[PDB]
């Protein structure tokens, strides 16, 4: 029986709705690497860089940073409500790092509506057990993307 | 072909008996069809014995054995009809079941190759073994019948009701065989998905007729056998067959439904059923009445019918007030073999006018008397104050209705003892009496008794 | 209803199926001549 | 109250026997919040998996195990479970339900894997399949289709309760004055997904839904 | 003639003396389906003494139709002036021996008929009426001077005798049983005939038998016959100590009011019928191995598991008929391979599998499938398991173009 976090929306359905709102395919960036390589997971590892890095600069990641200016009322609370989600991610990061959190997809991290925190679910995989498994080994840390890392501030990380 | 006719009847056996086999080899199929066919205009002139027809029953059959492999239709429907003159008594059967034929007359049932006029062949041969000794009845033959019936539907098959017809006939006089290869749950399915009135009325008798006598009903089950067909009723997701196409999903749920609710009412009229289905522990009566009370929209409108059909009361007209329902119910409204074309005057006064019978048993009254005792004394009236309070405004009247013809029909039919836990409504009143329930629901019932009372009036007039 | 005895259920199985069948195998197949 | 109920309903003995002595000792002060609990407890596992949801999960397993690793003697005992919690009958309409659609087919195939246990003969297993994967495809058409349930369908003794002396779960403070659970919505929606989680909404003594 | 009847039901002045002897004329019309209605607007006109008393001193011809017309001239003997005009020429007791050996039984028939087509959508070659139809044993009893005959012939005793011994094996002997429930049932629809039929002490019997009883047929056949038992004061009195209820009110008035019975009676609980006595169900009373681990081509570089001299097309006539033995390990491996792929299509788990498996050895080894030993194995197989019809098709068909040269041989030797 978990409890239920209100004022809560996952990230992969928060980007969706901007996407499909602005005429904008879902999955234009996945699109593109099938139709440069049709065989991508069977790729060496120096051929799906080449792919990979096509694609990041053909379309400019910046859905989430434009997103949540867009729900906020002014400009005051648009910049305290970005502070808290700078400083919200980071403590997950290092956190969820020395646990070995994994398996960090967009439908296992929810941005909370109202104060702009990051709240993570489904802590199944512990323990470095992702990073060990032979079907697709993840080989991060954590998930600090392009499209996160572009909303936090314009000079960077 | 030239029927010889002439020579002895030994001599006349030889020569269709050694084309029968030929080798495969200088003899034509349509040689052998045609000699076939002396064979049994033969056994018709010269009786069934083996003093006259030369050789013994067991020499015949192997040479009648090498006529079921044919590739040709004509031969091999050809070679069942003449065994078919040749089974007669039981001496002869079992000497045709001892060399395995059987395995060669099931391979004819299934071959499915444009070949409608064999297969009707083998089929009436197998209505042949079941009279002459229903107790010998092979193994192999039944489990070909199973399976044509049990997935005989999606294939589109033609000769399906022509097999269960005859699974029935077999489950009377040998049901220990068909026990064991699931031949009593083949029926069950097919009520399910048989929308037709005659036909289904006759697959649910022959499964009631085995929960009859006190040596059968070690056959079936005791909660899982007849209380199948309740599931499309009392189960909101039913999926009758594993593989079908999803655009007629629509359409499917509707099909079950009738053809579920021919299956309740043909067994709620049969001794055999009423006590089966009224046990007095866990029971389908009381998942019957229990699902009434869930505040499902669908499952409601169709229980309703099911209750209107059951008590035999004429359904009234889909609408959203009263009076409307009210005045397609009355027994003077007019019919179509009152005018002048059919029965002038003698049609409409039988209807209206009274029997002069006072002292007469009714034996209809008393089945009556006795269904409308079980569902009360299971809660039919307390469901249905429920239905009436917790639900649409079209499905309300169609409940009110049918509980103030329960009351009438329940003050003139019923006895005395039965009489006075009845015409008390204690659910309905205390409903309409009590301030601290939702104002909305209070009227609601003190609405539905105004217009139950109505219906007593129109009761009172009588038909005119 | 009274449909006990088989006597009765055997006619009601092949007069049943014969009459309310679409397609013309009942009609043919359930033949009274092979009793 | 919370961690003991659950260790009262482990499958070990040692733990089992352990953990009740320790509720009858509580039974002596505070008799009628361990009863309430029980009850609380058996009816929210009913809801979060149904018996058609268990009979999926436990025949896709056991299909992989006879079929993938080959064991017989581990296939067994995954259905056995199953199939004692059918022979204590139906205390629902729900589980009444689902006792009469595929209540035939999985006695009878029960009935099958007793004859290999003795007889040893191959077929006897492999008819037995025959039923377990016929009833395995008709629950799999109908999952996708349950999207809302009703308390008096599936579990009529949660909408009757009007009033408990337990705490709302996961909230208990020494503190803080306590929230007890006041009633138990009628109706819960079931969130499409593979697992499909269920939203199960209460009511708080002070009027707050949690 | 249908227009007879409404002017029956809306009480027409005189009725009955105008209409009767008009009803008679009728009779004898050249078309069945004119003199038959003429018949069932006749019977319900008797049901008023004084047109029945009209009937009998008109004295009609009712013998030349069939049972409709007998059943009608036997309401003649309830009447005294109508039972000694029949009971003078000798036909009361013609009658009795006519209503012992042949139809007696009969009137079960009659009784199931009516019910059947009512409401069973039988059809024999909008709520109806389903009424009794004329007994002889219970118009025989509305006087004393016809009970004292039905008395000294001695029937209930030979009745009653039939009731506390049943035989509840044969479908032939029940019916004797349903016979006598029903000849026992119109005996006690009167004061007159009560007497005679409590002192035998039967009542309580039927009850027995109507709570007990394992054919659930005579079951319900004893809820009617206790209807009839109760259409007097001094039967439902009787049904009242055994905790029967009754409805004590005519029909004539359809509202009744707390202060010639109609026949209904009903337990006072209806669960003392309902309960049944349990009965037990009657089903409580290798290469396939070794094959997982290796491949076909693998073992490459008798078979016949259930092949025994009694279900084999070919060797069971090495006996009976004078046949020769079969004969002839490299194909000792592809029949068990060929079988061990037929135990595995009868699970439908992975079909298109073992259906690609059995294509391949009729294309490599189509020699395989030329053996009569292997058909029997298959076919004996096909019996005790159980396939889908898709798959039964698959299978049975792969054997459709063999020719079994050995049968052939051997049936063209031993019949020359
Ligand atoms: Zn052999």
């Amino acid at each position: 029986l978990i409890g239920w976090v209100p004022h809560c929306d996952t990230l992969h359905a928060l980007i969706r709705d901007y996407r499909e709102k602005k005429k904008i395919l879902l999955n234009i960036e996945h699109r593109i690497m099938l139709r440069m390589a049709p065989d991508y997971d069977h790729l060496t590892l120096m051929q799906k860089v080449e792919v990979f890095e096509h694609a990041v600069n053909n379309t400019a990641g910046d859905d989430l940073a434009k997103l949540l200016w867009l729900k906020s009322p002014s400009s005051e609370v648009w910049f305290d409500r970005r502070t808290n989600y700078t400083r919200s991610l980071a403590v997950m990061s290092m956190v969820g790092y020395i646990l070995g959190l994994g398996d960090r997809h967009p439908s296992n991290l929810m941005l909370d509506r109202l104060s702009g925190k990051i709240l993570h679910i489904d802590f199944g995989d512990c323990f470095e057990v992702a990073m060990t498994r032979e079907k697709f080994p993840e080989k991060i840390p954590f998930r600090l993307t392009r499209m996160l890392t572009n909303a936090m501030e314009v000079t960077g990380l | 072909n030239v029927p010889l006719d002439l020579t002895r009847e030994p001599s006349d056996n030889l020569r269709e008996i050694l084309q029968n086999v030929a080798r495969l080899q200088g003899v034509s199929n349509m040689r052998k069809l045609g000699h076939l066919n002396n064979f049994t205009k033969l056994l018709c002139d010269i009786g069934h014995s083996e003093e006259k027809l030369g050789f013994h029953y067991e020499d015949i059959i192997i040479c009648l054995r090498l006529a079921l492999l044919n590739e040709a239709k004509e031969v091999r429907a050809a070679g069942l009809r003449a065994l078919r003159y040749l089974i007669q008594d039981s001496s002869i059967l079992q000497k045709v079941l001892k060399l395995k034929v059987d395995y060669l007359i099931a391979r004819c049932i299934d071959i499915q190759q444009s070949n409608e006029v064999e297969r009707t062949q083998a089929l009436r041969l197998v209505r042949k073994m079941i009279t002459v000794n229903a107790s010998l009845f092979p193994s192999s033959v039944t489990n070909s019948l199973i399976a044509v019936g049990n997935d005989g539907l999606q294939e589109r098959d033609r000769m399906v009701r022509a097999c269960i017809a005859i699974i029935c006939e077999l489950a009377l006089q040998n049901p220990e065989v068909v026990a064991l290869r699931g031949g009593l749950n083949t029926i069950l399915k097919n009520v399910i998905d048989c929308q037709l009135s005659r036909i289904n009325e006759a697959l649910i008798t022959t499964i009631l007729h085995l929960l009859n006598h006190p040596k059968t009903r070690q056959y079936v089950r005791a909660d899982v056998e007849l209380e199948r067909i309740l599931a499309p009723y009392t189960d909101f997701h039913y999926r009758h067959s594993p593989d079908t196409a999803e655009g007629q999903l629509k359409e499917d749920r509707e099909a079950r439904f009738l053809a579920s609710k021919m299956g309740i009412i043909a067994t709620f009229r049969s001794w055999a059923g009423i006590i089966n289905l009224c046990k007095p522990g866990n029971s389908g009566i009381q998942s019957l009445i229990g699902v009434l009370c869930i505040p499902n929209m669908e499952i409601r409108r169709g229980l309703l019918e099911v209750l209107y059909d059951i008590f035999r009361l004429p359904l009234p007209v889909v609408t959203e007030e009263f009076i409307e329902a009210l005045l397609s119910v009355d027994p003077g409204r007019f019919q179509d073999s009152w005018r002048l074309s059919d029965g002038f005057v003698a049609a409409e006064a039988k209807t209206i006018l009274p029997h002069r019978a006072r002292s007469r048993p009714d034996l209809m009254d008393n089945y009556l008397a006795l269904i409308l005792s079980a569902f009360i004394r299971n809660g039919l009236l307390e469901g249905l104050v429920e239905v009436i309070t917790n639900s649409d405004d079209h499905i309300s009247v169609r409940a009110t209705i049918l509980l103030g013809e329960l009351l009438h029909m329940a003050n003139t039919i019923l006895p005395h003892s039965h009489s006075h836990h009845l015409h008390c409504l204690p659910t309905l009143m205390n409903m309409a009496a009590s301030f601290d329930i939702p104002k909305e629901k209070r009227l609601r019932a003190s609405a539905a008794l105004n217009c139950l009372k109505r219906f007593h009036e129109m009761k009172k007039r009588g038909p005119k | 209803a009274f449909l006990d005895n088989p006597t009765i259920i055997l006619a009601h199985i092949r007069q049943s199926h014969v009459t309310s069948d679409d397609t013309g195998m009942c009609e043919m197949v359930l033949i009274d001549h092979d009793v | 109250i919370y961690p003991l109920t659950v260790a009262s309903k482990s499958t070990t003995t040692a733990r089992h026997n352990a953990a009740n002595k320790i509720l009858k000792n509580m039974c002596e002060h505070s008799n009628t919040l361990v009863q309430q609990a029980m009850m609380v407890s058996e009816e929210l596992i009913r809801v979060a998996i149904l018996w058609h949801e268990m009979w999926h999960e436990g025949l896709e397993e056991a299909s992989r195990l006879y079929f993938g690793e080959r064991n017989v003697k581990g296939m067994f005992e995954v259905l056995e479970p199953l199939h004692a919690m059918m022979e204590r009958g139906p205390q629902t309409l729900k589980e009444t339900s689902f006792n009469q659609a595929y209540g035939r087919d999985l006695m009878e195939a029960q009935e099958w894997c007793r004859k290999y246990m003795k007889s040893g003969n191959v077929k006897d297993l492999t008819q037995a399949w025959d039923l377990y994967y016929h009833v395995f495809r008709r629950i799999s058409k109908q999952l996708p289709q349950l999207t809302s349930l009703e308390l008096q369908y599936v579990s009529p003794k949660l909408l009757m309760c009007r009033d408990l002396e337990l705490a709302v779960p996961g909230t208990y403070d020494p503190n803080q004055p306590i929230i007890r659970i006041q009633s138990i919505a009628p109706s819960l929606q079931v969130i499409t997904s593979k697992q499909r989680p269920r939203k199960l909404t209460l009511m708080g003594s002070n009027g707050h839904e949690f | 003639t249908k227009h007879l009847r409404v002017l029956l039901r809306a009480n027409v002045e005189f009725f009955n003396n105008w209409g009767i002897e008009l009803l008679v004329t009728q009779l004898h019309d050249k078309n069945k389906t004119i003199s038959s209605e003429a018949l069932d607007i006749l019977d319900e006109a008797c049901e008023d003494k004084a047109n029945l008393h009209a009937l009998i001193q008109m004295k009609p011809a009712l013998s030349h139709l069939g049972d409709k017309g007998l059943l009608l001239l036997l309401r003649f003997l309830s009447i005294p002036k109508g039972f000694s005009y029949l009971n003078e020429r000798g036909y009361v007791a013609k009658q009795l021996e006519k209503w012992h050996r042949e139809y007696n039984s009969k009137y079960v028939d009659l009784i199931e008929e009516q019910l059947n087509e009512a409401l069973t959508t039988y059809r024999k070659p909008q709520r109806p009426h389903v009424y009794l139809p004329i007994h002889l044993y219970g118009q025989l009893v509305h006087h004393k001077t016809g009970c004292h005959l039905l008395e000294v012939q001695n029937i209930i005793t030979e009745l009653c005798r039939n009731v506390r011994t049943p035989d509840l094996d044969k479908w032939e002997e029940i019916k004797k049983l349903k016979a006598s429930l029903w000849a026992l049932g119109n005996i006690g629809s009167s004061n007159w005939g009560l007497n005679l039929l409590q002192e035998e002490n039967v009542i309580p019997d039927i009850l027995k038998l109507a709570k007990q009883c394992e054919v659930l047929s005579i079951r319900g056949t004893c809820v009617y016959v206790l209807g009839l038992i109760a259409k007097t004061k001094q039967g439902c009195d009787i049904l009242k100590c055994h905790n029967w209820d009754a409805v004590r009110h005519s029909r004539k008035h359809l509202w009744p009011v707390v202060p010639d019975y109609i026949g209904l009676a009903l337990p006072v609980d209806i669960n003392d019928i309902f309960q049944v006595k349990d009965i037990p169900y009657f089903q409580t009373k290798s290469f396939h191995l070794l094959r997982q681990q290796m491949s076909l081509t693998e073992i490459m570089n008798t078979g016949l598991q259930e092949h025994t001299d009694d279900n084999c097309l070919y060797c069971v006539c090495i006996e009976i008929l004078g046949f020769q033995p079969s004969n002839q390990m490299c194909r000792i491996l592809l029949r068990k391979e060929v079988l061990r792929l037929v135990i595995n299509l009868s699970s439908s788990v992975s079909t298109k599998c073992h259906e690609t498996g059995l294509l391949t050895i009729k294309e490599k080894y189509p020699q395989t499938f030329d053996d009569i030993c292997l058909y029997s194995e298959v076919s004996h197989l096909l019996s005790h398991c159980t396939f889908r019809l898709p798959c039964r098709r698959f299978i049975q068909e792969l054997f459709q173009d063999v020719q079994f040269l050995q049968m052939h041989e051997e049936a063209e030797a031993v019949l020359a």
